[PDB]
């Protein structure tokens, strides 16, 4: 009664009341029957600020789904921008693979969502890494017409991460809590740039 | 050969014009003759064009095997119905014709993409002939009432198809084909097929109908149960699809499944509601089939049906027979229930066994058969455009 | 929210099957049974079924990535709608009595809504499109009642409004949904959609005339005026659009304008140039709504209502060639406004609900919405 | 706007490595 | 200049109304379907069997739309005038099936200019080949008194020649060697798939529908039918015969499969018969092969007329078969007439057509309706907007 509660205050985004079930003593890793925890559904329905604290209570942030979707595949699919943002910011792996191959940046395409499309090719999101059927985000877009996705995803080609490894995107806006939850998933402070600085 | 087709199309027309020459002699039904015509050619030819590369093939050859079949249907109808003698050619005689084209069509739905022109004039020939003589057992002999022909036409075309495609099986195919998949705007094209399909229906059920209540229930019946039968059809993809979306398999074929499976019962007096019934299950069954039996038909019994004309016209035909012989136990006809299952059984028999037959002999690799990497693709025998 | 569609297994399936048992079971309480002339009466029927299917289910096609939507959908509303709206002209005119001319005016009934949701398509899903359709032909049915009742008009007749009501009750449905092109194919299978419609729209002229010779002079009125709306739209197109080119898209709906403006007047026109004159300024009002309404959200929605209400007015010019009349025949075009407008007001308020699990406003005019496609991710 | 700081380039012109170099020792000789 | 269209279109319909206003007046529901079965085949049948080409499928199909809707009102008027002589008269369905018979004569002849014209060229042939063509059908009808029901000469002939002259007048260097957008794709050959289907099953009513009751009309319809029927089958095999590696042509099955019921039109409410009909089809549909295969070439490149659509073998060759069928059928004696206006109808029907054509290209060649350039030819863009995405 008490973790189905915390995953529907999850669903919902009702911070309060999943914050009040965590302090009584709900385990943060529980999941439904289709193995999405609260992390799964918040980032489905957007809910940033309860990805935000889930992370900050120290959930598995790489936790797949039945269908081994991450938390990022969640977001990239349901077109949740912000939580596409936050979920990277925290060191989430854009180039997972769920059981059927698929990507974040594939379910991102497939999708129409160009935003993500875009941020997750910023942040080192391989367009090349094929499906077990062999397709691509690129071929996907093609096929469900997506225009704009395929010519952002032909301009950019292999270009790679343009953005700054989390680590010191957290060090520049001297965040405590994101560098935390980073440094206890990558316990390497000393991450290295393309320009060679660390954070 | 590659003159194989040529001279097979040349001598069949030879011999058309002969046999016409020696037993045939010379408009209130002329506009249902024109509905059943469209449906003929647009309707089932533009039906199977949903294949990605094989919409020229699908067309085509629909318009080829039944401008042969309408001539060599007139022939075998005619003189089966004047015992040898010659016979003038009526606006019903052209209509049988266009039914047995359709009976002709129906069972090429099954092997589409892996069979030749050449094999598809020589089983219009043995088709026809095959189909001619069960329809004038179940009309003379038995006198079952199939106005419809759920029976006549189309159980037993798609039968014939099941059997010509289970003896043409290819172990190479079994497991599904890169060709053998449909496109975006082909599927828009299939729509083009279904919905003429749809809107002349009732009209291949009332063409030949007695004139007077029988053809006005004929009419009737089948538009409702068209009408229930694209609720159900709709319903039934939705509800065996993941997160209820809809197939355009099943919304190009079993939205048709209401008017096959009236076809038995389209004359006799089974009352709006009863057409609707019978149109809902119709829905229901086509879709559970393709959803379901293809595969199974596919991969275990070795019967690759490209359309699925199984679910469209087997299946459906089946319901509309036994659903003629309920009617009749319900008195809704005065023809015998015992009759209206001879009819069933005889069109199941003789599709399976001249199907039999027929794949036999289109078999032999003397037609230009496609490899089984070139299955589906229209640039075996066709000239096919650079750009789509 | 989420922009991936909620799952419809449960909602759309368990939703049309229970309509469908609905309809039978009242067919089976309450409908009922029953010559030279049977094919020739058939036929009206027919082309009516062939002009709400094919054409209005191609007309509306012309979208890059939701032609399947359209056409089946289109399919789908038709469907549902000739089965209503037999229930509901059976219970609103009398047990009923089912015959060629009572599936005609049931034709008629659905290719009101069929025309109503063109300004919707694209934003809506199936279980929408069934609120629209049984909501809109009820209201329909019962503004033909109103008026049978107050002018002591025929039910059956009253179906003339039918443009005007359907425009409008569109208009509104479309106002009221959340806020938001084309290709060359399904641009070509709308021209086809279009062609259909306009080689038919005759039989949609006389359906309700029962006497020989006022079908004759409305079909040459109707083809005569649609000829002439066919060369205005097409020759005044470059000049209703900045890039001085023949817009398809205006072309598909500006085809029926001739149509559309003798619809109601077409049997009192005793002259074919008349008709045609008709036409023409059909055809240039046309030009002018293209021009001028985008200025001032479907825009070829709009220009068929006022082309309907074109039609209207030439209605009343004529009516008294062939002052109370006036008022009358002004008081019922108001009537027949007034009840689409709060018709579709309702209508919109209902689609709006939560339980209809629309489509998210970033993924309208999109088949993958509906429909399967392969090689996609599918699922959480 | 208050993103632009997240990107390499960016970071890399904000760092400013010109300022950690000795430029230049400049004469400008007064003959030519 | 910019507004010549819309000027010009605007000009006409008020001529138009002007002329029903001053002669046009108001067995209708027996020919009515056969009307129906006619306007589909004008409208969609010919306009989207012109949709091949895959860079001018907005201008084929609604300049087929444009034409035939003021042909019909031309030839409509133009006509009625010359069967009244000059009077006031009323219209019936047979008065809306000529019409649409003017506009199918003259979207044959655009057939033979398809992809190089304008539509204000258009609208000022369909204007000049309505006039020509109603005299040469009234000359066959009623001074030499010749039958052509299915009108193999004065239609399907008329038109193929007399677009052919325009094509000759209108002939552009640049276009002999090809052209880069005179070129066909997938989806445009399955909308021209449309276009010759519905032809195809319309045509018995084409051909039947000026027949007098009883049993010239049906046997109409039979010899369209069986003659199509046969057609198919021996268009399908030359097609094989002919291509490379036996590989059927795209162009052959949309176009030579309507040969048939070209070819029949003069001989189909006579006593052909059955086979007569179907051997009539299988040379139609031979000729019309062998036509596309070598004459468009030679017509093309050193006749130095350029012919879109190849109608001059779908509907000249047939066309002059059908005149030769109907003179044998007299030979024959199955049908009454004398030979030699059968004959004269065919010669007067290529001679009027040639003279005509010859005129009105004379007059389309102006450099003022806006004629696309060498390089812009065979393209919607010119004249339509085109969506960026296919
Ligand atoms: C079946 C009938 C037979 C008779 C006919 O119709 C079809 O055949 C046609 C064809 O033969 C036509 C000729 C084709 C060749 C034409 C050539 C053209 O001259 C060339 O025009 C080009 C301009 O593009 C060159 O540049 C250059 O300017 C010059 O080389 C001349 O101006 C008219 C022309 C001679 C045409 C005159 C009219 C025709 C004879 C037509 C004639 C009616
Ligand atoms: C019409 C259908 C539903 C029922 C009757 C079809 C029967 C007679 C057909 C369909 C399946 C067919 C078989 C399918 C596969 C094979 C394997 C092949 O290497 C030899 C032929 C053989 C053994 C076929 C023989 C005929 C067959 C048994
Ligand atoms: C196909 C097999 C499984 C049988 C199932 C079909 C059933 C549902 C159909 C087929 C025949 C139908 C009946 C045919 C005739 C009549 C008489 C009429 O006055 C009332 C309806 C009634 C009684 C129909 C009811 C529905 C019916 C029984």
């Amino acid at each position: 009664d008490a973790a189905t509660s915390f995953l529907r205050a999850a669903r919902s985004g009702n911070l309060d009341k999943a914050l009040d079930h965590l302090r009584n003593g709900v385990d943060i890793n529980t999941c439904n029957q289709n193995g999405l925890n609260g992390l799964h559904l918040a980032s489905k329905e957007g809910h940033v600020k309860m990805v935000v604290e889930l992370l900050h209570k120290e959930i598995i942030l790489e936790t797949t789904t039945k269908k081994g979707n991450t938390a990022l595949h969640i977001a990239a699919l349901a077109g949740q921008d912000e939580v596409v943002r936050e979920l990277v910011n925290y060191g989430a792996n854009v180039n997972a693979q769920s059981q059927k191959g698929f990507t974040p940046l594939y379910m991102a395409a497939q999708e129409n969502h160009l935003e993500v499309v875009k941020f997750l090719l910023e942040n080192g999101a391989n367009q090349n890494v094929a499906t077990e059927d062999g397709f691509t985000p690129l071929a996907v877009a093609l096929q469900q017409g997506h225009e704009n996705v395929v010519a952002h995803l032909i301009n950019y080609g292999t270009k790679g991460k343009v953005r700054l490894p989390a680590l010191h995107i957290a060090a520049r806006n001297d965040d405590t809590r994101t560098a935390a939850v980073l440094l206890q998933n990558d316990p390497n402070p000393d991450v290295l740039s393309k320009t060679g600085f660390t954070p | 050969m590659r003159f194989t087709f040529p001279l097979m199309a040349i001598v069949l027309e030879i011999a058309m014009i002969v046999l016409f020459g020696l037993f045939v002699e010379y408009f209130e039904l002329y506009p249902l003759f024109q509905d059943v015509h469209v449906m003929i050619f647009v309707g089932f030819g533009f039906l199977m064009t949903f294949l990605k590369k094989y919409g020229f093939s699908s067309v085509g050859i629909n318009l080829l095997v039944a401008a042969l079949g309408l001539q060599w249907g007139t022939i075998v109808q005619g003189i089966l119905q004047s015992q040898g003698q010659k016979f003038n050619i009526g606006i019903k005689n052209m209509i049988n014709a266009d039914f047995s084209a359709a009976t002709v069509l129906i069972s090429f739905g099954a092997v589409l993409g892996k069979t030749s022109p050449t094999q598809m004039l020589i089983m219009t020939i043995l088709e026809i002939v095959f189909f001619a003589h069960n329809e004038y057992l179940v009309s003379e002999i038995f006198k079952a009432s199939d106005i419809g022909a759920s029976m006549t036409i189309h159980a037993f075309g798609a039968y014939f198809g099941l059997a010509v495609a289970g003896i043409l099986y290819r172990s190479g195919l079994r497991k599904g084909h890169e060709n053998e998949e449909s496109a975006y705007y082909s599927d828009l094209f299939a729509m083009i097929g279904t919905l003429f399909l749809w809107m002349f229906w009732p009209s291949f059920n009332s063409a030949i109908a007695e004139p007077g209540d029988k053809q006005c229930r004929a009419i009737v019946n089948t538009y409702f149960s068209l009408a229930a039968c694209v609720l159900t059809a709709f319903a039934f993809s939705s509800l065996v699809e993941h997160r209820g979306k809809l197939n355009m398999v099943h919304i190009q074929n079993a939205t048709l499944a209401g008017g096959v499976a009236v076809g038995t019962c389209a004359d006799m007096a089974i009352h709006p509601f009863g057409s609707m019934i019978i149109g809902s299950i119709a829905g229901m069954v086509s879709v559970l089939g393709y959803k379901f039996l293809t595969p199974l038909f596919t991969t275990k019994l070795r019967i690759h049906d490209t359309c699925g004309v199984h679910n469209l016209h087997g299946l459906p035909g089946v319901v509309g027979g036994l659903a003629g012989i309920v009617a009749v136990a319900m008195g809704a006809s005065n023809t015998s229930m015992a009759m209206q299952a001879a009819a069933l059984g005889s069109s199941i028999g003789t599709a399976v066994v001249g199907g039999l037959m027929t794949g036999l002999i289109l078999k032999l690799p003397l037609w230009g058969q496609p490899s089984d990497q070139n299955c589906y693709d229209d640039s075996v025998y066709w000239k096919v455009p650079k750009t789509r | 929210s989420s922009k991936y569609p909620r799952s419809v297994r449960r909602c759309l399936p368990l939703w049309a099957l229970t309509l469908e048992a609905a309809l039978i079971l009242l067919f089976y309480f309450f409908t009922h049974y029953d010559q030279k002339g049977l094919v020739a009466s058939y036929q009206v029927g027919q082309d009516l079924t062939v002009m709400a299917a094919l054409g209005l289910g191609f007309l509306t096609s012309n979208f890059r990535r939701h032609s399947w939507s359209s056409v089946a959908f289109n399919l789908f509303m038709l469907a549902l709608g000739v089965q209503w709206a037999i229930l509901l002209d059976g219970f609103l005119s009398q047990k009923v009595v089912i015959t060629l001319f009572s599936i005609r005016l049931a034709t008629m009934s659905a290719m009101s809504v069929l025309i109503s949701a063109g300004a919707v398509l694209g934003k809506v899903n199936l279980a929408q499109l069934v609120v629209m359709v049984l909501v809109e032909v009820t209201a329909l049915g019962t503004l033909r009642m109103v008026i049978s009742n107050i002018f002591n008009t025929d039910y059956h007749m009253n179906l003339r409004h039918f443009y005007v009501f359907a425009a409008y009750f569109g208009l509104t449905v479309a106002w009221c949904l959340p806020k938001p092109q084309r290709a060359t194919i399904p641009s070509l299978s709308a021209m086809l959609g279009a062609l259909f419609l306009w080689m038919f729209w005759p039989s949609v002229n006389s359906p309700l005339l029962r006497s020989p010779i006022q079908r004759k002079n409305a079909m040459f009125n109707t083809y005569y005026a649609l000829a002439v709306s066919v060369v205005t739209a097409i020759s005044g197109s470059s000049l209703a659009h900045p890039q001085r080119k023949i817009s398809m898209t205006y072309v598909h709906s500006a085809v029926l304008a001739g149509g559309v403006a003798v619809g109601t007047s077409c049997h009192l026109i005793p002259s074919p140039w008349l008709a045609m004159v008709l036409g023409l300024v059909a055809g240039l009002i046309s030009i002018g709504g293209a021009k001028c309404l985008p200025v001032c959200i479907s825009v070829m929605h709009s220009i068929f209502s006022l082309l309907g209400l074109l039609g209207e007015i030439t209605y009343i010019v004529l009516l008294v060639l062939h002052g109370f009349q006036v008022l009358l025949s002004i008081g019922e075009l108001s009537l027949a406004i007034v009840i689409a407008l709060t018709s579709g007001l309702l209508t919109g308020l209902l689609l709006n609900l939560k339980i209809w699990k629309a489509p998210h406003v970033a993924k309208y005019f999109d088949d993958q919405v509906f429909w399967k496609f392969p090689h996609l991710a599918v699922g959480f | 706007e208050e993103l632009q700081d997240d990107y390499e380039d960016m970071m890399e012109e904000n760092l400013e490595q010109e300022e950690y170099e000795d430029p230049d020792i400049p004469e400008s000789q007064m003959e030519e």
